[PDB]
RNA sequence: UUAGGCGGCCACAGCGGUGGGGUUGCCUCCCGUACCCAUCCCGAACACGGAAGAUAAGCCCACCAGCGUUCCGGGGAGUACUGGAGUGCGCGAGCCUCUGGGAAACCCGGUUCGCCGCCACC
RNA sequence: UAGCCGGGCAGUUUGACUGGGGCGGUACGCGCUCGAAAAGAUAUCGAGCGCGCCCUAUGGCUAUCUCAGCCGGGGACCCGGCGAAGAGUGCAAGAGCAAAAGAUAGCUUGACAGUGUUCUUCCCAACGAGGAACGCUGACGCGAAAGCGUGGUCUAGCGAACCAAUUAGCCUGCUUGAUGCGGGCAAUUGAUGACAGAAAAGCUACCCUAGGGAUAACAGAGUCGUCACUCGCAAGAGCACAUAUCGACCGAGUGGCUUGCUACCUCGAUGUCGGUUCCCUCCAUCCUGCCCGUGCAGAAGCGGGCAAGGGUGAGGUUGUUCGCCU
RNA sequence: AACACCUCGUACAAGAGGACGAAGGACCUGUCAACGGCGGGGGUCUUAAGGUAGCGUAGUACCUUGCCGCAUCAGUAGCGG
RNA sequence: GGUUCCAAUCGAAACAUGUCGAAGCAUGACCUCCGCCGAGGUAGUCUGUGAGGUAGAGCGACCGAUUGGUCCUGUCAAACUCCAAACUUACAGACGCCGUUUGACGCGGGGAUUCCGGUGCGCGGGGUAAGCCUGUGUACCAGGAGGGGAACAACCCAGAGAU
């Protein structure tokens, strides 16, 4: 189904798992990528992907964009390259669907989504000055698979 | 103590000095309390009323200033107790106080105790206090008879600091009569 | 409201804040008020008896005598006058 | 629930507490001579007979207590309000 | 209050810690069961009787802020949110200007190791 | 005259709610959290879930006492320590409680009779039953006493009139007395759950009337989940080569042909489907004109661009639209 | 069931109970060319039995234009299996 | 479905409780009229004394969710809260306005109509959405002319005796 059905924040927070049963599992394989044993401060450059509009991103989109970005970093740096990316959001809002007409219309559980306010960083990668152009490209592919417009922002890096 | 959400008891509860559940039930009468308290060596009796910033004591007596009228014997016993109650009871009648309710604090209501002796004294002093005759010790033990019979089993003199040998419940009688006089300094 | 009992929607107003938990001081439970006196109505979560209907919480009545140890306080609900039976444990002097 | 066959309680007749015996109110027979019995005969004839054509109501899931409290000394009985009980059994 | 009793507010009073103090005075520990009283077993406790001893506990006094709590400064922040108004902007979700209010977390620095009433007493 | 059978015949009933109605369900009487927008009030076939009892102790008072859980010494028992409350308190949920509202023990029957004040039921603001808080009179239980006990810590566990049975006393029945048998003042118990209370099954296409677009089918209209078509990214394969060609995931859209939703327009009628005949139009192009790329030798293709001038036909099954077949 | 009869009740009556007991019913049996029925499971269970000769994609078969064959250039038709 | 002359004053309800009740009624709310009472009243603001847990925030403050690493590191809540507004609300004083020949506030009585509502904005709940369904506060249309907006119930100005 289309994201047009769930992209806006137009419903109350629905995250209490103590009253919601049958919630589908998340498609997000991993949140901590690269070299998780190493530290974030052990890198010269740090670039985050900033969301420009306040929206809702379904776990399907998080997996697709996280996948297509890290897949690039693995292709250009290797399965054990020097870097570490971070998907700093987890899908908490549960989604319904009215799948009778408008009689007894409360929907059944169909998925999960992460709410991101405009200005927040969805992803944050850490790499050396050399790999700085690869992380940018990996993010270019990432903002192509999520609803909002995005700003690729280099936080600690004056080696431009 | 442990954190923000923690509950610390009221001060007089931490100090193990005030039984708040009994205190409330006491205050419900609307009458002033007769605070009967004892110590290892002494006895005490206060007449307390309620006040905006804390209790107001209108009258009181201590087993120490008992001698001030004739005492020359120990003060942590039955005769001492009764007399201290009567004394306090009389100073009370003088302040315009007419009735009271016995407050025994964290003591036990054992039949024939000193708090009851204190209570009988105040009743004898002319105060209207809710009581039960068959819980107060028999007249003789109040006088100090039980103690005379103890030293009757002498062998080794009971009272170290000489007041006598066989002791004197008669001194008690002399003291009671001395207080029942109307002139006496109160 | 899914139901219509007296304790409906009273979770917040009839619950003690953690630090105020436990039995309350006897001083205010034995307080004395005079007729014509202005008093604030507020239930004490810790005191079970002498309570009034929760809707009246927050009012400011006028003492007009008593019925036993409890007090008779006059108030105006909306535009209708009402007489409330309440103990001092749930009352406070105004001003 | 259980209930003691005898116990102390207020006797509204003597006006002082005394031992009462508890019994279950038995149904007194009908003489069939009351006004209602006569109206049935008078008003019943050809066709439908109004109220006298209706049949017995139904049942509540639990009935209240139907008791008689008898004083041990004056020997008179008084009734009280009942309370819903699925079963009542006296002790002794 | 050179050690006491009854309290109000009920952590600014909690948690933890250092130092000081008592011969016939005070409070304790203390000593002891013939009695009043007591233990579903124990004078442990409760209760009664009493001073040979002690200031080591408690208690009272002075004091330390590490944790917890109260308030305050500066910073966060006039930020977040918001009551009134607009032919202001945006495809739209939404935003912005004017007017009146105004936060929490957190960091740094002070504060707080109780205040007050009645009675008795060297 | 009595009992049985008795649609052969007669009179009637066969409820309401509802994104039309039926089926399903009960949001038809009640309690709690959230919805509810920090006073009060507030809907939907709104989300989570309960009550129509149980208990003589699981009620009441008094005395004595302090629980979960963790640690140490001899997942039963014993000793010590830490431990404001996470235990327990009958049952939903939310709230209350630690020298207790919990545990233990002992005693007791206040789960007592009579009559009220007030709030609630029903915010404001009229309305019954029911409910609760707080008094008074009477008699008791426990405690030294203050005091506590008008059932269970608080909010669910409920039922009118008429009639019958029951409790104690008293009034009354036609000129009058005696007896029998009746009528009445107060109150307890017996059910109406459609729960502020009728005694109650269906078919009609043989149909009939009153009305309604206050409400459905059909057409129109709004939407666009579905449907049709497009675009972004480009994993992948394509002997190597992402982009000759095919192209997942995820993301952004356009149309108004299908389908679904809604109930705005019409029920004093806007004639149905399919077909036929005859006229105009759209482009998201099947052919024809002109172009670009190729995994373009040629020939035959495959993919793409501009382009709506013209054309796009005959037949077999089927009412078919659609679709299969020559 | 009513009448009659008996007991209690009432100076009588109302009323309460009893004895006797018709058709009917319980109970048993017969009956389907009487209303109707002839399944699921396994190699018995419901509820009595568990579909025999035949006929069959039927004017009765949803799936369905079922599969094979005839016939036609092509046959959701028609006929045969 | 229809119900026939003129004018002057005031001017709604489309909601709540009960109903074999939902195309109807009764009782309230609200409109109007009459009589009574005789001095205060409170639509606005300020201050004082009280009530409150929504927005926001945060959670080594409970609770339940939700990451990784050898304490540190990544995230949430209609049915969570160590915190916490704007704001709403009880009472009182002060100022303002109002009332004592226009008698307010209040009380008693006669008469209704009304219980299909709609739209804009704010806050909502359901639903992919809707010129959807269902709440709430407010102003408007209904019953509101005249000016503007091409036309156009509710958007802007504006509330209107005649000349
Ligand atoms: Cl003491
Ligand atoms: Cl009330
Ligand atoms: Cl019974
Ligand atoms: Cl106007
Ligand atoms: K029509
Ligand atoms: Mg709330
Ligand atoms: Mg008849
Ligand atoms: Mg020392
Ligand atoms: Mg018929
Ligand atoms: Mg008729
Ligand atoms: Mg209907
Ligand atoms: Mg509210
Ligand atoms: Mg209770
Ligand atoms: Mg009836
Ligand atoms: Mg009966
Ligand atoms: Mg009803
Ligand atoms: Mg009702
Ligand atoms: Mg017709
Ligand atoms: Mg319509
Ligand atoms: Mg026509
Ligand atoms: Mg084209
Ligand atoms: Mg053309
Ligand atoms: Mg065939
Ligand atoms: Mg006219
Ligand atoms: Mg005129
Ligand atoms: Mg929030
Ligand atoms: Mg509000
Ligand atoms: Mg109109
Ligand atoms: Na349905
Ligand atoms: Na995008
Ligand atoms: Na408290
Ligand atoms: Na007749
Ligand atoms: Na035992
Ligand atoms: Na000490
Ligand atoms: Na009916
Ligand atoms: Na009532
Ligand atoms: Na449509
Ligand atoms: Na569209
Ligand atoms: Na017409
Ligand atoms: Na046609
Ligand atoms: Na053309
Ligand atoms: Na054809
Ligand atoms: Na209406
Ligand atoms: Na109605
Ligand atoms: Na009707
Ligand atoms: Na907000
Ligand atoms: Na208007
Ligand atoms: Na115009």
């Amino acid at each position: 189904k289309p994201a047009s059905m769930y992209r806006d924040i137009d419903k109350p927070a629905y995250t209490r798992r103590e009253y919601i049963t049958g919630i589908p599992g998340s498609k997000i394989a991993q949140h901590k990528m690269g070299r998780k044993q190493k530290d974030a401060d052990d890198y010269p450059v740090q670039i985050s992907l900033i969301v420009e509009e306040t929206v809702q991103l379904r776990h399907g989109s998080l997996e697709a964009s996280r996948l297509s970005a890290n897949r690039h970093l693995i292709k250009e740096l290797g399965e054990e390259g020097d870097y570490k990316m971070t998907l700093r959001k987890f899908p908490h809002q549960v989604l319904r669907e009215n799948k009778d007409g408008m009689r007894a219309a409360f929907g059944k559980i169909v998925g999960t989504a992460a709410r991101v306010q405009a200005g927040e960083q969805l992803f944050t990668a850490y790499c050396n000055v050399e790999d700085a152009e690869h992380v940018k490209e990996a993010f270019r592919r990432a903002y192509n698979k999520i609803t909002p417009s995005c700003r690729i922002d280099s936080s600690p890096a004056g080696n431009a | 103590a442990t954190g923000p959400r923690y509950k610390v008891p009221m001060r007089r509860r931490r100090e193990a000095r005030t039984d708040y559940h009994q205190r409330l039930r006491l205050l419900k009468s609307g009458k002033p309390r007769l605070v009967a308290r004892k110590s290892n060596k002494h006895v005490r009796a206060q007449l307390v009323t309620l006040g905006p910033n804390g209790d107001d004591t209108l009258a009181s007596a201590h087993s120490s200033d008992l001698a001030e009228y004739g005492w020359e014997a120990p003060t942590g016993n039955m005769p001492s107790a009764y007399l201290t109650g009567l004394l306090a009871g009389l100073r009370a009648q003088e302040a315009g106080v007419e009735e009271a309710v016995l407050d025994i604090g964290l003591n036990s209501p054992t039949p024939g105790s000193k708090v009851f002796a204190i209570q009988e004294g105040a009743i004898d002093a002319g105060l209207d206090i809710p009581h039960n005759d068959d819980v107060l010790a028999d007249w003789q033990r109040t006088r100090g008879a039980h103690i005379a019979e103890y030293d009757e089993q002498l062998e080794e003199p009971l009272y170290s600091g000489d007041f006598d040998a066989a002791d004197l419940p008669e001194h008690f009688d002399e003291l009671r009569e001395t207080l029942l006089d109307g002139d006496i300094e109160l | 409201p899914s139901s219509n009992g007296p304790l409906e929607g009273t979770r917040g107003k009839l619950k003690n804040k953690p630090r105020d938990r436990g039995t309350s001081p006897p001083q205010r439970a034995v307080e004395e008020f005079d007729d014509g006196e202005k008093v604030h109505l507020k239930i004490d979560p810790s005191v079970p008896n002498g309570r009034f209907h929760p809707r009246f919480d927050g009012q400011t009545g006028t003492v007009e005598g008593k019925q036993g140890d409890a007090y008779k306080v006059d108030i105006v609900d909306g535009g209708k006058e009402k007489t409330i039976i309440v103990t001092a444990a749930h009352l406070r002097r105004q001003e | 629930m259980q209930m003691p066959r005898r116990f102390n309680t207020y006797c509204p007749h003597c006006n002082e507490h005394q031992e009462h015996e508890v019994e279950k109110v038995r149904s007194g027979r009908q003489t069939g001579m009351k006004w209602i019995d006569r109206q049935r005969e008078r008003n019943s004839g050809i066709g439908n007979d109004g109220k006298f054509s209706k049949v017995p109501g139904g049942d509540k899931p639990t009935k209240k207590t139907d008791l008689k409290y008898r004083c041990g000394e004056c020997g008179k009985a008084h009734l009280r309000e009942g309370w819903r009980a699925g079963r009542l059994e006296f002790q002794e």
